[PDB]
Parts: C-alpha cells; structure tokens; sequence
RNA sequence: CUCCGCCGGCACCUUAUGAGAAAUCAAAGUCUUUGGGUUCCGGGGGGAGUAUGGUCGCAAGGCUGAAACUUAAAGGAAUUGA
C-alpha cells in the first residue's frame, strides 16, 4: 500500500540528498524530506513593544526580527503540531 | 443476417454512430439521435429533417461537437 | 442598400461583449478561438458562433412539442435569460440549482424526460450534463473558451460571463427559433427587445 | 435550548404562506387567529408556533424571505421584473473593438461595419 | 530498432479504435503497400496516399472506421496450404469473415486467395 | 394497478409497442419492470445463488442476503439481476425486478452453414468482470453447451444452443462469474461485422414518433 | 501556415530551416555568400573585414551588412 | 524581463474512451479481438539463502546452492467495526 506519490519527500532526478539535523531531537533526515519553516519572530510580543520603544535611547528606532530557518523531522513536526495528519483526499493538496 | 433460404434471422439490425461507425448497443444510454430541420424559404421550416446518431464513446470523447459540425457540413 | 441578418446580429454580438473569451483555450474548441490579443485573452470567431446558432436553432425547432425541452442555468447571470427564453419559445426552464435526479430518478417529484437539454455553462451545469449521459438527452451548451465539452453535442462558442453576453445569446436563439417556426413573419422586425433578457439585480 | 423543531417551523411557513393578511404582529392576536384557522392538540405547541410566526411576520414585513409563496409580493416582483427601458439600452452606433476583432470581421467579409471604430 | 508492418498495423488499430480519419505511417514498405492493398481490396479501409518525397517514405491512410482490428504475427511462421485452416480458426473471430495475410511466392495475399491458388507462405498478419 | 411514471411506460401502457426491438434499436433506458412483462410474455425466471454477506456493527454482525437471478426467454433476451436485502423474499423480489429491468438482446450466429435457425454466438467474444473472464467461441451444430454450470444456466435461458467456453480468473466467485458471462452476452451486438456494413436508414425515436400523446 | 512552426523532421516533407544569404558589407562593394548557420568566421576577400561570428544557431552579422536570402 | 513555437530533460495537475484484484497508472495503456525485439527471473508457506561441494576474499564475508521433514494456509488490495 503506497501512501504518497513522491514518497513523502520531493526527490526527483537525484539518488542522494544531503541530510540535516532536526532542531528538536537531532534525528538525521534528508534536506528535502524535512519539514522546513522559515519563521521570522519579533524579539517581543505585542504586550512588550511600547514598553521597549519608550525605553529605546534614540527616537525612531525599529525592533529587529529573529530571522532563523528551523528544520524539523516528521516525528518532531507531528509531535509539535507543526503539521497534522490530513484526510485521504485533503492530504493531496499543497497550498 | 440473411439465412441461406431467404429469411433474415437477426433482430433489430442495430444503428451505427455517424461519427465513428461503431454500432450503438442496446445499453449505450449516452447515445443521441439528433434531428436537424430543413429551412426552405418564407416560413423556414417543414417537417423535413436530417438525422444523426452519436454513441456514448463519441460524446464522452468531447469530439461529439466536432463530429456534428463536420457532418452537418453536408450539402443537398 | 440594406444589411443582412448576419450583419445586424453580428453588430449585436460585438456590442454585447460576446467576442471576448477567456485567458486560455481548450483543444476541443480552438476550432473557434480565432486569435489572441496580447493580454493573452482569446477572441471567438463570431461567424462560426452564428453558424452554430443556426445549428442550435434548427435542432430546437425540430422538436414537435416545445414543452419537452429543458433549459437551465446555475450561474447567477442567466436566470432571467433562461426564464424569458422559455416564456417565448414554449420551453420548460429550470432556473437556479439542479436537484440531482431530475433526469433519472423516476420516483423523484421533479422528473423530466427532455428530448433536448440546453445549458448556459458546461462547467457549472456539470450535473445535468452527466445526468443526460444516462438518459439519452442531446445537449446544447454555451461553451466559453474554458469549457469541458465532454458530453456536449452542440456547443455554441460564446462568452457567458458578462452581464450582457448570456442575455444576448439567448435573445439570438430566441429569435431564430421563432423565425424558423415562422411565428414571427419574415422581416427582421421582432417586437421583443433585447434588454428584457439581461437580469435585473435587486 | 429553545430551537423550534421541524413541525413547528413548517407549520409556521405553511400557515403564513396560506394566510397572510389575516395575521398581525401582536402575538396574542395570532394565537386565536391560528386557533380558528388550524386544529391542534396542545396549547403549548400552539403558543410555540405563534411565537415563531410572529417574528417571521417581523422579518417579512420589512424585507423578503425564503420559501413561502405570497401573491402581493410575487406579483410586484414580476411587475418590475418585466421592465424594459424606453429604448433598448445596448446601443450600436459606436462599438469600439480591437485590431484582431476587426481581423475577425475582415475574415468574415464584413470589413466595413457601421459604427465599429479603431480604439 | 524497427520491425515495421507493426509500427503501422498498431498505428491503424490505435487510430481506428480512437476514431481518427487519417493516420500517417512513418516507414513504408513493399509489404506495407501490398498489405494495405489487401485491406482495401477486401473493403476495410478507403484509399491512401503514399508520400514518397525522398527517404524511407511515408503513408497516410483514410479510414472508414469499418475495420475492427489488424495485427502482425511477427515471428513470421511458415504455413503450408493445409494449416491455413487451423490458423484461420486460431486467430480469427469466426469461420465467416476476417482474413489472414500470408506472404506467398505469388506476392502478399490473403488466405482464401492462397487456398484457391494452392500455395503456402509465411503469415505476415491478419485483420478483421 | 400500474400507474406509469415514465413516458416510455405510458407508451407501453396504452400499448403502442409490440416487441422489445423498437426500444432496443433506440437504446432507451427501461425504468419500470412491468414494461418487459408485457413486451416479452414468454419470460422464464430463475434464482441460482443466494449468498449472505455480512457487515459488522458495534453490537455484532448484521447479515444481508443477496440474490443472483436470471430471467429470459430462449430467443435471445437475457437478463441478470443482483439485489441485496435483509430477507430472502425481498432479496429475490428486488433481484427479479432488476433482472427484468436489465434485459438485453442476444444475437446468435451460425457456425459454417447458414441453414435453419441460429444456434451459436456470432464470433469469438470476451466477457470480463473483476478477475473472471469468459470466452464464447462458436461451436458446430449439436455440440451442446460446454461451460461451467453457471454460464450453462445463463445460456440455456438466453437461447444459445451450442457454444464453446474457456474461462480464466477466480470463477468460484459466482457473482463476478455470472456477471462476466452476462457481459460477454450483452456485447454480442457490439461486434462490427461485414454484414452490418450496409448504412442504416434511421427511424424516428419513440419520443419523436408518438409525440402528440404527450 | 504552421508548417514553419512544426519541427524540421516532423514536417510532412523534410525540409531545412537554413538558407544561403548574400551579404554586402560597407568596406567593400562586392558580394559574398554565407550560410545562415555559418559555423566559422567569414572575411570579405577584398577589404579583409569580418562579416560573421559563429554561434549556436544562425550566424551573427557584423554592423551594416546587408544580406539577401537566396 | 514579456509573448509565441520547436526539440530534449525531471516532473506535475484533470479525465476515462483504457487497464487492473484494487490502491492506483497517461504510461503499470494499445492482452482470451492474446506475437515488435531482447535479457534476467518466480511456481503455496516454511526449512533456507541453511547443509554441503565449488570458487573469489587476509577476515567478516560474497557468488553458486539443495534435500529430509513440517504445513493448509502464508500473503495482496480494499470495506464495516473495534
Ligand atoms: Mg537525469
Ligand atoms: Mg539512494
Ligand atoms: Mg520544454
Ligand atoms: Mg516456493
Ligand atoms: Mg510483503
Ligand atoms: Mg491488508
Ligand atoms: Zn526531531
């Protein structure tokens, strides 16, 4: 019983994909099988933006954003609810 | 068909698709029998029409429109 | 001199926004889409549209009993068009949404054995098309240039996504059915005016 | 937990279809109206129905409404549905089309066509 | 590689089972033309136009949709004029129609002609 | 009594057909079983297999019995009806109704000499359903019906007198096996033969011929 | 027609897409013939000038070189 | 960078008119209406990739590879439930 056309990963034209480390557990999963999100998160949340912009020394300053690109494996993704088991039909769309 | 005596033994010699010439079975419910009326002159109709048979195969292909077009380019 | 009925009616269809198809085309009806404006949008050969309009008119007028014909639209642009088409041609319009089984479910309250089915959009009315495919129901459909023409016998290549197009198309089929049945005597004077067909939005 | 069931709702639709000008908005009138235009076997169902037809009246008395079929409003919505201008609005003295459209006309032999202008 | 008389027969089968009107065959042969002649002579396809510009060649046949199947028995057997008769049952839909096309020293020709002329040959194919 | 609900059923109730040939020729869907009862009167009914299927619920397993019935006359009209219901009585009734709603034609042929009435099938023909497949090869007159018990009980109803059968796939599933034999028989008028080549002059459909009565 | 669109060897009769063109430069009013897909540089015999540059398709002409297909 | 078109890639999306045990497949299609060519390989589940014999390897190993006896199921796809 085959569950996915691409196998769960998107490798076509290759035979080998260099692997990466899960950010949670450090399981080794190939780069193009790993649930990759690029999250860009403010240093603070919106209860802590004015209390730092009324304490920034120089007026007109803008907060940075944590740009980082986290990698996860399938186990840590399912466990963290980054992704969910979708129905047989709904499983097929990519948006 | 014709027996060697003179009789004809089969039942309802079937009709054929006019686009594919495949014969239309007795359970091909996707088959149509169009009727195109003839215009003559003032009045532009009389009970005189040409008839076409289209099979389920032809319709499901999507060329059933093209078949009617290129068959109703027939002149008399 | 004068002008032919071709000429009047093609002026009608140009001004009524019927030459402008969609962004793309389907192989089953690139035999109509004439060229491309650099937008990418295609333009339909109205000569072939009008030839298929006669073809559809003949196919309609070949029915002995006009009460035995169904015309339908699921688009919210064509309800007025189809209702008036029925009130003028003696058809039996079924506007709005189609109850699955109107054609095959012999013990449904809404039952109908059309000798012919007319569909404003082969896309939206994809339910009646398939249903006809079970009941031997020839089908005349207004195929826009992105139409699945599967199970479509007589497909008029004609834009059907503007406020004017569907009304215009049904006014042309209306007049040609009436002319062929002779109910309006020769002479291009037909006393029913076009803006009746275009829908009135409350 | 006060959702009216199908019996209540469809008696509501049927009675307010079948009798419009003989009901009002004031609740307590409707009770007795329905007592004389219907036969029921539970005064609590009777009040349950009246309490729903009263705001069905409230919604109809302002605007339009679902299934029920009423003659004073169908007739007017047909009176103004059969409306056409003094003169047909799609007017053809000036059609402005584009080059490939005129190419279609050239293909069709209607090279000069009254009122068709180069955009 | 190629074993044409197959490139062609399966092309006509595909085209006719679909319902096309004109099919084109990229290689030609004396066997191709003499085969199509047997089909046409027995009344299964209409005429066909052989584009012989200057190369291997090319054919375009104009089908009537009245053929139902045609096949090449590559692995061209040998065939005496007595086991004409246990192929005609082996390959064909019945004892009435359908023809087996056997190359014989009197040119490419079908099996009833072969029996009448009392020759054997090697089966090229068949059609029905 | 009947109360017809399809216009074809009407055209039959006031009795302006005679035989099922005009309906078959025009490929119409028969939706009321009492049509065929009056069009083909010498029709024979027969149930062969009653097999119980089971769906399993929270409480336990609820069984439905499904019936495989064949109805037909020995002159080329055969029909197969399969219907699953709680009681064997209603299973059989439903299956006989579906059988008479699925009547098809059987054309026969001759082996080599077209003398007398037709006996076998015209040509080599294939019926496939699921994994079971059946061939019917013409057989010389007086060769009996050589086939499994199920296709023999289809064919002695369908009217074929002689035929040669070779079968593939799990024939032990009687459902697919009888549905495959019936598939093989229904498509015998699917076969484009030199004798059908003469172009067919059409006939007005029932709906277009008898329009005034509508 | 589309048979200028259809592939070179998939046309009904196989035909080349190339041509021979007569180029006249400026520095020497003589005429020199070149092949559309040149594959080598060409120098006008008189004025010695360069006329084309070989590339992956047709040649690239030098400035002011009037060519006539022929 | 935009539009169009040819080849040649890895793919991808809708659909049966196709196939199949089906999941599914536009190639796993053109097969009981069975043949384009070619190579390798399977014949219930175990025993068993084991014993032995050979042979390559320093070694682990690799390549080739049975029988006795055991057994009525092992397995595939999908459906309802739990
Ligand atoms: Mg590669
Ligand atoms: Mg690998
Ligand atoms: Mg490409
Ligand atoms: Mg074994
Ligand atoms: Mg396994
Ligand atoms: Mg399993
Ligand atoms: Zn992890």
């Amino acid at each position: 019983t085959f569950k996915r056309r691409n196998g769960g990963r998107n490798k076509h034209g290759r035979g080998h994909v260099k692997y990466i480390r899960c950010s949670n557990c450090a399981k080794c999963c190939p780069k193009d099988k790993a649930i990759k999100r690029f999250l860009v998160r403010n240093i603070v949340e919106q209860a802590a933006v004015r209390d730092v912009q009324e304490a920034c020394v120089h007026d007109g300053y803008v907060l940075p954003k944590l740009y980082a690109k986290v990698h996860h494996c399938v186990s840590c993704a399912i466990h963290a609810h980054i992704v969910r088991v979708r129905s047989r039909e709904n499983r097929r769309n990519r948006e | 068909m014709q027996n060697e005596v003179g009789d004809m033994v089969d039942l309802y010699v079937p009709r054929k698709c006019s686009a594919t010439n495949r014969i239309i079975t007795a359970k091909d419910h996707a088959s149509v029998q169009i009727n195109i009326g003839h215009v003559d002159e003032n009045g532009l109709y009389d009970g005189r029409f040409t008839t076409f048979a289209l099979s389920g195969f032809v319709r499901a292909q999507g060329d059933a429109d093209g078949s009617l077009d290129r068959l109703w380019q027939k002149r008399k | 001199r004068a002008l032919s009925q071709k000429e009047q009616d093609i002026q009608m269809m140009l001004a009524a926004d019927v030459h402008l198809g969609t962004k793309n085309c389907d192989f089953q009806m690139e035999r109509y889409a004439y060229k491309r404006r650099s937008d990418g949008i295609y333009i339909i050969n109205l000569g072939k549209t009008w030839e298929k309009l006669q073809l559809a008119a003949r196919v309609i007028v070949a029915i002995e009993n006009p009460q035995d014909i169904i015309v339908q639209s699921a688009r919210p642009y064509g309800q007025r068009a189809v209702l008036k088409f029925a009130q003028h041609t003696g058809a039996n319009a079924i506007a709005g949404r189609h109850t699955p089984g109107t054609f095959t479910n012999q013990m449904q309250t809404s039952f109908s054995e059309p000798r012919l089915l007319i569909l404003t959009d082969p896309r939206t009315d994809h339910q009646p098309i398939k249903e006809s495919a079970l009941g031997n129901i020839p089908t005349i459909a207004f195929c826009d240039t992105d139409s699945p023409m599967r199970y479509v016998d007589i497909g008029i290549p004609a834009n059907n996504k503007g406020r004017n197009s569907i009304g215009c198309l049904y006014w042309l089929l209306a007049r040609m059915v009436l002319q062929m049945r002779g109910t309006i005597l020769p002479g291009h004077k037909w006393d029913v005016m076009v803006d009746l067909f275009f829908y009135r939005d409350p | 937990g006060r959702v009216r069931t199908k019996t209540v709702k469809k008696t509501s639709r049927q009675v307010i279809e079948k009798y419009y000008s003989r009901m009002t908005l004031d609740f307590h009138t409707n009770k007795k109206v329905l007592e004389e235009v219907s036969i029921l076997q539970s005064k609590r169902l009777r009040n349950k129905v009246a309490g729903f037809t009263t705001h069905l009246m409230r919604r109809i008395q302002r605007g339009p409404v679902r299934g029920i079929s009423l003659k004073l409003q169908e007739e007017e919505r047909e009176r103004r549905m059969d409306f056409v201008p003094e003169k047909s609005a799609l007017e053809v003295d000036e059609i402005r089309v584009d080059k490939e459209t005129m190419d279609m006309l050239a293909f069709l032999g209607m090279a000069d066509l009254p009122g068709v202008e180069r955009a | 590689g190629r074993r044409i008389l197959n490139d062609a027969l399966r092309t006509m089968v595909n085209a006719e089972r679909r319902g096309k009107a004109t099919a084109q065959l990229q290689p030609i042969s004396g066997v191709m033309i003499s085969f199509l002649n047997i089909m046409k002579h027995r009344g299964y396809i209409k005429n066909f136009e052989v584009f012989d510009p200057h190369r291997v060649g090319k054919i375009t046949v104009e089908l009537q949709g009245r053929i139902k199947d045609c096949k090449a028995l590559t692995y061209r057997q040998d065939l005496r004029a007595t086991e004409i008769e246990k192929y005609r049952t082996r390959m064909l839909p019945t004892r009435q129609w359908g023809y087996v096309v056997v190359t014989t020293p009197n040119g490419v020709l079908d099996h009833e002609e072969a029996i009448r002329q009392n020759v054997g040959g090697q089966v090229l194919g068949y059609f029905h | 009594k009947w109360v017809p609900v399809t216009k074809l059923g009407r055209l039959v109730k006031e009795g302006r057909f005679t035989k099922m040939e005009e309906i078959y020729l025009h490929s119409l869907p028969v939706k009321e079983h009492q049509i065929v009862e009056t069009l083909c009167p010498g029709l024979k009914d027969e149930v062969m297999k009653i097999t119980p299927v089971q769906k399993q619920t929270r409480a336990g397993q609820r069984t439905r019995f499904k019936a495989f019935v064949v109805v037909g006359d020995s002159n080329g009209h055969v029909g197969l009806g399969v219907k699953c219901a709680k009681e064997v009585a209603t299973a059989i009734r439903g299956a006989i109704i579906l059988a008479k709603l699925s009547i098809v034609p059987v054309r026969r042929g001759y082996w080599g000499n077209k003398i007398g009435l037709p006996h076998t099938v015209p040509c080599k023909v294939t019926g496939k359903c699921g994994s079971v497949t059946v061939r019917m090869v013409p057989a010389p007159r007086g060769s009996g019906i050589v086939a499994a018990r199920v296709p023999k009980k289809v064919l002695q109803f369908a009217g074929i007198d002689d035929v040669f059968t070779s079968s593939r796939g799990s024939t032990k599933t009687l459902g697919n096996f009888v549905k495959a034999t019936f598939d093989c028989l229904m498509k015998t008028y699917g076969f484009l033969t030199p004798d059908f080549w003469r172009e067919t002059t059409f006939t007005k459909a029932p709906y277009q011929e008898f329009t005034d009565i509508l | 027609e589309l048979e200028k669109l259809k592939h070179k060897k998939k046309r009904l009769v196989q035909s080349p897409n190339s041509f021979f063109m007569d180029v006249k430069c400026q520095g020497c009013f003589n005429i020199t013939t070149v092949f559309s897909h040149s594959q080598t540089v060409v120098v006008c015999p008189g004025c010695q000038t360069v006329l084309c540059q070989p590339t992956g398709g047709k040649a690239r002409l030098t400035e002011g070189c009037s060519f006539r297909r022929k």
